[PDB]
RNA sequence: CUCGCACACGCUUACAUCAGUAACUAAUAAUAUACUGAUAAUUAACAACCAAUAAACCAAAACAACACUAAAACGUUUAUUAAUUACAUUGUUAACCCAACACAGGAGUGCACCAAGGAAAGAUUAAAAGAAGUAAAAGGAACUCGGCAAACACAAACCCCGCCUGUUUACCAAAAACAUCACCUCUAGCAUUACUAGUAUUAGAGGCAAUGCCUGCCCAGUGACACCAGUUUAACGGCCGCGGUAUUCUGACCGUGCAAAGGUAGCAUAAUCACUUGUUCUCCAAAUAAGGACUUGUAUGAAUGGCCACACGAGGGUUUUACUGUCUCUU
RNA sequence: ACGAGCUACCCAUGAGCAGUUUAAAAGAACCAACUCAUCUAUGUGGCAAAAUAGUGAGAAGACUUGUAGGUAGAGGUGAAAA
RNA sequence: ACCAAAGCUAGCUCAACAUACUAAACAAAUACAAAAAUACACCAAAAUAAAAUAAAACAUUCACCUAACAUUAAAGUAUAGGA
């Protein structure tokens, strides 16, 4: 084959001992008495260097096959910057749940109902809208790592100002950047969701079942699609130092337990370093259903079984402009098998708040043609996001 | 056009090209040093 | 022109006397004359307010299970910001319902604030511009930690024409010796949002003591009265650049002096302790040319800082002080006149 | 051209050199990019108590001086080892090969302040 | 002084890496070839000629491949498409058809019946039928493809006698190797690559080709239609 | 009248206070940022030094919604180790650097065109000659190599050469020279430093110049393949002599001899030896100028390319109005 | 031996191009900053060992430019001007 | 009458002898961009002397030309040389 080490750039071979050590019975003159090197002397060999007290900074790293930690099964570890190549199918294929287009009725029904809007949707959404992209910062055209959590936080801020005549919204909490660790069988495969996303909600009350028992016995008869070049587990990490233990983002007796919605944001300047919509879907499926896996085991068990109380989540993925919606019901714990009831997950895809945003004025033959403002606007979407963040009251 | 301004100074390119380290990395440069001191030179390098 | 750059988070030793010099403020202990005529409204729950404070403080300080922090000094700026962050989002949201203002208002998240303003005069001493009049420059750039901007402005404390015993110290020594240093940049003023955003006056203004300002770092420091001088520095700070910048939104500058008091209030929070402070910038003319016949000082009412908690363990706090929670609620519940 | 016979301090050079004055190191550099500065690494001066001192600066003019006489290593030996070595080889219990009853340290490395390698500033 | 080279990179990755182009110059600094240099700035996307690259020894038979994307490559005349297999995937050289979401085969099986050649498929040049056109032919097995790799060219098998497989190049040459040599089927992507027209001596620098000397260099003996005749069959077969 | 403020690079105290200047520096004085002596000074938050080891990661920046081609610097997360404990070290002046000078020159970046910087005149008189500017009767290129310069004009045309943008003799030549897209020849079947981490639709050594019509004959000699024959001119190159006929004058023809073939198409007194200011017509009142036509150029001529054509040109010539001190003829 | 801090060409790393006409960032057009240097007049021991004034060409590109590195004389580099 | 003119010393030069030959200073820092206390390496290299000149040119040749054997003679002899 065709090695990709170039002779020149790899560490060259050290340089061929001198003729003196090969005679047998003949002990070398070298310079390793003068502590400096000299001509017409052979090189002397040392043994690698023992530095009888251990240094932590400068000492070398341990070996992965030393840590008391390491496995020799192989794990396959999804963490926040794992991408997914067949994103939604891969997905559903490790989480063993179904894919359903529309988003569940009671949400629906929530968003469309006239009476949970807030006093001035339009506007209120249009100012958030407007000093999320131009106004929260002094500069002219404001950076998506700035401008996508700053949207986040206005919605969040316009969700939370129902609380006066909803009041049970005070029932929850905001927690960030907590270690998430759920793993679990997936037909002789080691899977763990690990590691930390972007926001996450958390509420005293648990968020009831949103699926009809029709349709989780319907889901027994659908067949999870298959891809055969591309194993399941492309794109995660395959790593040896693994603990095999639920341990969720926070210690017993928390005040705030069930999981109520993620929030993921894709806050990268570069279209490269951010997901791609696919991709964003499944990791908020990984994450959510690792949520409520390990919600699931610490409420009922460690047993593999299909659960009488299923569990719900919720998670919203933001491109700045771009919003993603998953409700996630997990209704099982056994997924080695391929053949029992499968958990579901309702996803909106591609919700645009607004098509474009304009922060200067364009001037098309000496007069202006489009103001300063938010291109085309969606209410639909964040009516969607309010009615997420009111499914719990 | 107009010409007498051929030196721009700069320390680095100074230092790189006629300092102590780049006499000394090669034998010519040690020669180099070794005429400036039989001379008698107050500063051998830059 | 070059301009001198005034930290309100600063490490100088006195430096809330240089910036009231810098800023015609003048420093009252206590809080200002309260507006008794308020109707029976505080009859919220202290126990649900407590028990959200509580939540708050355990969780962002044991049930919270970050990343493994390998150091063992367990720095108190990541387990405070998150605290400060998770204590005024519950406050609003559960204060809102009794104060309507809170729900309509906008939080702002460590969103910068700048205020550019000029303060007497000045002979050049070196240069080819020596023995020249130059002004004296100054910029505050603060990023608070939260923020909360409301539509209408907050009734005055006292009367735009106060009379205070009290004299702005002066100091009889080059601002070069605080020290402070002089820069040329961009000179904006800004108020966390640009002058489009309808929501232009501010509420209640939040700011997070850094690591190097700790207690513990000053008593080793060897400045024990240096506690009480860099929360009134960044109170003094922050606070008039704040309303600075309300009032030139406004439209107020120095040959346009403000008509109205602008009223503005501040908490700084240390990883344990709080305090409180009420500014309310009365004249704008702090140039020379405007300064001659200016009677009109800056007012900042100032609290002794009080633990909110006593070392907790395990979650349990040990020690609760109802104090400091009164006063936030208070300050939360300042709402602007009716009509 | 520049010059050479200057020397070539930190100040001559552009923002990328800064060189140091000749102070000794206090620490290295920690996680986030600060400075952490290590306790035994900066000296602790070891200053007595002045107050019951019954010496000053300087000495009386009448008080008369002394012949030059270095202190030598066979002086010292003579000072420090000689009459207890003289007094045990009367009593007859002398050991030639135990020495380090009498000062003698075989070995530096077990000690705090060594000699040879000179473990001590000042 | 003497430079490094940039190709220090012994992981195999997707992502384009980058590379630093050198015009002429060798390692010493002096110019080596005429005319390269000043062109636009371009990232290396790793190629894994060795078709036949079974990801696990476990499983050493044939395996199947899906293309997720063909591609454009500025450090070839080709266009480049990716394979996803199992846990890794790969850029390979396209051929005339491949599009997104195809299959393709990767073998190294012999038997005494010819297979169906498709155009993505890569088979042993003894499995071929006689008239295949082929390319990326390898010259010894397991070396990897060195021979035709340019945008649209393709070679020609001719005759597979004593095990040992003859084809005949671009250039019109015979050249015979092992049966057992892995070759990928039909032409390579980009077959109207003789056809661009460069519309300016602009288009030439961005592609990093500096103007020709202005020197004036009369014609020697070389020059002339040269008819020689086709060179011999280019054995790497050895015999004992 | 308006090149100011700051940073980077560079100089290193020339910066600040006081005092003195008879003389030394300012190309002269006044006195002083530029000379002399003494004393002081630039205080970190800005800037410099300021993690590795494996894995997940194809999907540009251009308001980036989504795209074009020339395929494009700029990143997080996971896992293992990262001494842990206030205050570390260094740059902080200036009117400044490179040009022998206190030099009308050369100098990167961000801000605004003044809110900041400065003074063309040491004092007189108003000779000649010289430099710059303004205005000028009537005429309007009659000046001159040339309409160079100037102008209340700042328009339209005909040729030569290069297709075009571009590059070149820093300091006498910017061009018609070089390059150029396009078209052709040769040399190469291949791996860890160029070519190239490329593979004959590729990469090198060259010619001529886009495009349109074409590129005629010749391997005799010299080259190069062939290791001798033989093949090659989009390889070096070449492409007739003599006698007669036209009144003198034939390149045409009739014969003859020698050749490897004996100049084909086209253009044509050319930027083309001389003859030469070839002949004729248009342009002008007058033309060795310019354009068209003839052309026989015995020394034009076809990729050392031949012919036309659009566009282009601080290229080289010629006209028409308009304009004017170029000129009559200067004031 | 010493020289690529000027210059010839490359290699890294950065930075600039405002307005007008155009479905155009088209080696398009007008024209600034900026880069060159066509013509003329002064200057010729000059402001200057190549400048000043006017006038010119390009000005989204084969573009200008900062920092640093490389190629060294039987050579380098060269859109050949020895 | 200005400008000016004259000192006799500093020190150098050539040989003899000579211990036997890189002086004194080397507290700290000095081959990071020398004078910058402090981190897992890489280090080293040799391959003829040439020519200016003379032979009135210039091609074979051209004493000394940084390699020890000094002196009195043999002796400018034997030899080597476009002899
Ligand atoms: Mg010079
Ligand atoms: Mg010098
Ligand atoms: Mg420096
Ligand atoms: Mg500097
Ligand atoms: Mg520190
Ligand atoms: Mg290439
Ligand atoms: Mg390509
Ligand atoms: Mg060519
Ligand atoms: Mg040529
Ligand atoms: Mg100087
Ligand atoms: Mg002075
Ligand atoms: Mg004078
Ligand atoms: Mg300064
Ligand atoms: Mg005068
Ligand atoms: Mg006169
Ligand atoms: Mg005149
Ligand atoms: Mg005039
Ligand atoms: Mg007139
Ligand atoms: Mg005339
Ligand atoms: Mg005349
Ligand atoms: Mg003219
Ligand atoms: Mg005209
Ligand atoms: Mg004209
Ligand atoms: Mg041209
Ligand atoms: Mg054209
Ligand atoms: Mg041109
Ligand atoms: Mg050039
Ligand atoms: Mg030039
Ligand atoms: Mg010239
Ligand atoms: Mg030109
Ligand atoms: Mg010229
Ligand atoms: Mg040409
Ligand atoms: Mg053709
Ligand atoms: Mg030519
Ligand atoms: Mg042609
Ligand atoms: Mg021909
Ligand atoms: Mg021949
Ligand atoms: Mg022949
Ligand atoms: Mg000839
Ligand atoms: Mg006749
Ligand atoms: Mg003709
Ligand atoms: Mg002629
Ligand atoms: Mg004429
Ligand atoms: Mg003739
Ligand atoms: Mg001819
Ligand atoms: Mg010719
Ligand atoms: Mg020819
Ligand atoms: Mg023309
Ligand atoms: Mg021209
Ligand atoms: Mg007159
Ligand atoms: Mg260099
Ligand atoms: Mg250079
Ligand atoms: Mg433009
Ligand atoms: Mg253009
Ligand atoms: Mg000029
Ligand atoms: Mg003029
Ligand atoms: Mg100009
Ligand atoms: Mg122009
Ligand atoms: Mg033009
Ligand atoms: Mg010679
Ligand atoms: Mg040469
Ligand atoms: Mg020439
Ligand atoms: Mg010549
Ligand atoms: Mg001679
Ligand atoms: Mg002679
Ligand atoms: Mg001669
Ligand atoms: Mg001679
Ligand atoms: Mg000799
Ligand atoms: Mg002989």
């Amino acid at each position: 084959a065709y090695e990709w080490g170039v002779r020149s750039t790899r560490k060259p071979e050290p340089p061929p001992l001198d003729r003196v050590y090969e005679i047998p019975g003949l002990e070398p003159i070298t310079y390793a008495g003068k502590m400096h090197f000299m001509p017409g002397l052979a090189r002397p060999v040392f043994p690698p260097w023992d530095p009888g007290w251990t240094h932590p900074k400068f000492r070398r790293l341990p070996p992965l096959h030393e840590h008391p930690l390491y496995k020799d099964q192989a794990c396959y570890v999804f963490h926040q910057r794992c991408r997914l190549l067949e994103g939604v199918k891969q997905a559903l294929w490790l989480t063993k749940t179904q894919l359903i287009e529309g988003l569940p009725e009671k949400v629906l029904r929530l968003a469309d109902d006239p009476r949970n809007h807030i006093e001035n949707q339009d506007e209120r959404v249009l100012n958030a809208i407007s000093h999320a992209r131009l106004w929260h910062s002094t500069e002219d055209i404001p950076k998506r790592e700035t401008y996508c959590p700053v949207i986040v936080d206005s919605l969040i801020q316009l969700c939370k100002s129902q609380i006066l005549k909803h009041p049970s919204l005070a029932r929850r909490i905001c927690a960030q950047n907590n270690t998430l660790s759920a793993t679990w069988n997936r037909e002789s495969i080691l899977l763990q969701v690990h590691g930390s996303s972007g926001a996450r909600l958390n509420a005293k009350d648990p968020l009831p079942p949103v699926a009809s028992q029709e349709e989780v016995e319907a889901t027994k008869n659908h067949v999870l699609e298959t891809f055969y070049p591309i194993s399941p587990t492309m794109g995660l990490q395959e790593c040896n130092v693994y603990d095999v233990n639920d341990d969720t983002g926070f210690q017993e007796g928390y005040p705030y337990p069930c999981p109520h919605t993620l929030y993921f944001l894709e806050s990268a300047n570069l279209r490269p370093r951010r997901f791609q919509p696919d991709q964003l879907r499944a990791k908020m499926i990984l994450f959510a259903f690792g949520s409520a896996l390990a919600q699931a085991r610490l409420l009922y068990g460690n047993d593999s079984k299909v659960l009488e109380q299923p569990v719900v989540v919720q998670s919203v993925g933001t491109d700045g402009r771009l919003f993603q919606f998953l409700v996630l019901q997990l209704n099982t714990t056994d997924l080695a098998s391929d053949e029992g009831v499968k958990n579901l997950a309702w996803v909106d895809s591609d919700q645009l708040l607004y098509q474009h945003f304009w922060c200067l004025p364009v001037i098309k033959k000496k007069v202006v043609v489009e103001p300063v403002g938010p291109i085309g606007f969606q209410p639909e979407t964040f009516r969607k996001f309010l009615a997420l963040y009111l499914h719990g009251a | 056009k107009a010409r007498g301004n051929e030196y721009q100074p700069s320390n680095i390119k100074r230092k790189h090209k006629h300092g102590w380290v780049r006499r000394l990395r090669t034998p010519t440069g040690v020669q180099v040093i070794l005429r400036r001191m039989h001379k008698g030179r107050k500063s051998l390098s830059h | 022109f070059m301009k001198y750059v005034v930290y309100p988070q600063t490490f100088a030793l006195n430096a809330d006397n240089w910036y009231q010099s810098f800023t015609k403020t003048v420093f009252l202990s206590g809080l200002p004359p309260t507006p008794a005529k308020l109707e029976p409204e505080p009859t919220l729950d202290i126990t649900a307010l407590r028990e959200a404070v509580c939540d708050c403080l355990l969780q962002e300080h044991f049930f919270l299970r970050r990343k493994k922090r390998a150091p063992v000094i367990q720095d108190r700026e990541a387990i405070a910001s998150p605290f400060l962050d998770q204590l005024v989002a519950s406050l609003t949201g559960l204060l809102s319902v009794h104060n309507p203002v809170l729900a309509a208002a906008a939080l702002d998240c460590k969103r910068p604030v700048h205020f550019f303003w000029l303060r007497g005069e000045e002979i050049i001493p070196r240069g080819h511009r020596k023995g020249r009049v130059d002004a004296l420059r100054y910029q505050i750039n603060d990023k608070p930690h939260n923020q909360i901007r409301i539509s209408r402005q907050l009734p005055e404390f006292v009367p735009l024409d106060y009379s205070i015993p009290i004299e702005v110290p002066v100091m009889s020594c080059k601002p070069d010796k605080l020290p402070l240093f002089k820069r040329q940049y961009e000179n904006t003023i800004f108020i966390g949002s640009k002058t489009a955003d309808p929501l232009c006056y501010g509420h209640t203004q939040f700011h997070l003591l850094p690591d190097k300002l700790k207690r513990e770092k000053l008593l080793k420091q060897n400045c024990a009265d240096q506690i009480e001088v860099v929360f009134r520095a960044n109170a003094i700070a922050s606070l008039f650049a704040w309303t600075g910048a309300q009032a030139m939104y406004q439209g107020f500058w120095s040959e346009a002096d403000v008509t109205r008091p602008f009223v503005s209030q501040g908490v700084i929070t240390d990883g344990k302790y709080f305090s409180f402070f009420c500014y309310q910038l009365n004249t704008l003319a702090l140039t020379a040319q405007a300064d001659q016949n200016n009677p009109r000082k800056n007012i900042c009412w100032g609290t002794q800082s009080k633990p909110l908690y006593e070392t907790i363990e395990d979650n349990n706090v040990k020690g609760f002080n109802d104090d400091v929670l009164l006063q936030l609620v208070q300050f939360l519940l300042n709402r602007p006149k009716e009509d | 051209g520049a010059d050479r016979m200057s020397k070539w301090t930190s100040k001559r050079g552009p923002r990328t050199f800064c060189k140091g004055r000749g102070a000794k190191g206090t620490g290295f550099h920690g996680r986030d990019g600060k400075f952490v500065q290590i306790k035994e690494m900066i000296p602790e001066l070891v200053v007595p108590e002045l107050a019951g001192f019954k010496l000053k600066p300087y000495v009386n003019y009448r008080a008369p001086e002394g012949t030059d006489t270095p202190l030598t290593a066979k002086q010292l030996f003579l000072e420090t080892a000689a009459p207890a070595i003289e007094k045990d080889f009367k009593a007859g219990t002398f050991d030639p090969e135990h020495l380090e009853k009498y000062g003698f340290e075989p070995t530096q490395e077990g000690k705090l302040f060594q000699l040879y390698p000179k473990n001590f500033p000042r | 002084a003497t430079s490094v080279s940039w190709k220090s990179r012994t992981k195999y990755t997707v992502m384009p890496v980058k590379m630093r182009k050198s015009g002429g110059r060798n390692h010493t600094g002096q110019i080596q070839v005429h005319g390269i240099g000043g062109g636009h700035k371009q990232r290396y996307r790793m190629i894994d000629f060795l078709r036949f690259r079974p990801e696990h020894e476990s499983k050493p038979g044939p395996f199947e491949e899906k293309v997720i994307a063909v591609r454009y490559d500025p450090c070839r005349s080709a266009d480049i498409a990716l394979v996803a297999g199992g846990n890794r995937k790969r850029w390979i050289i396209a051929t005339e058809n491949m599009k997104a979401g195809d299959t393709v085969l990767n073998s190294d099986h012999i038997g005494r019946m010819a297979v169906a050649a498709r155009e993505g498929d890569a088979h042993p040049l003894g499995a071929l039928p006689v008239g295949t056109l082929i390319n990326n032919v390898e010259s010894e097995p397991g070396r990897g493809a060195q021979y035709i790799r340019a945008a649209g060219t393709c070679g020609v098998l001719l005759r597979k006698v004593n095990g040992t497989a003859i084809i005949q190049l671009p250039s019109k040459r015979q050249m015979q190797v092992l049966e057992t040599c892995i070759a990928t089927v039909g032409r390579v992507s980009n077959v109207d690559h003789n056809k661009r027209v460069i519309g300016k001596a602009g288009r030439n620098r961005w592609l990093g080709k500096r103007p020709n000397s202005g020197l004036w260099q009369r014609k020697g003996g070389w020059a002339g239609r040269k008819i020689r005749p086709l060179p011999p069959m280019k054995s790497y077969v050895k015999l004992p």
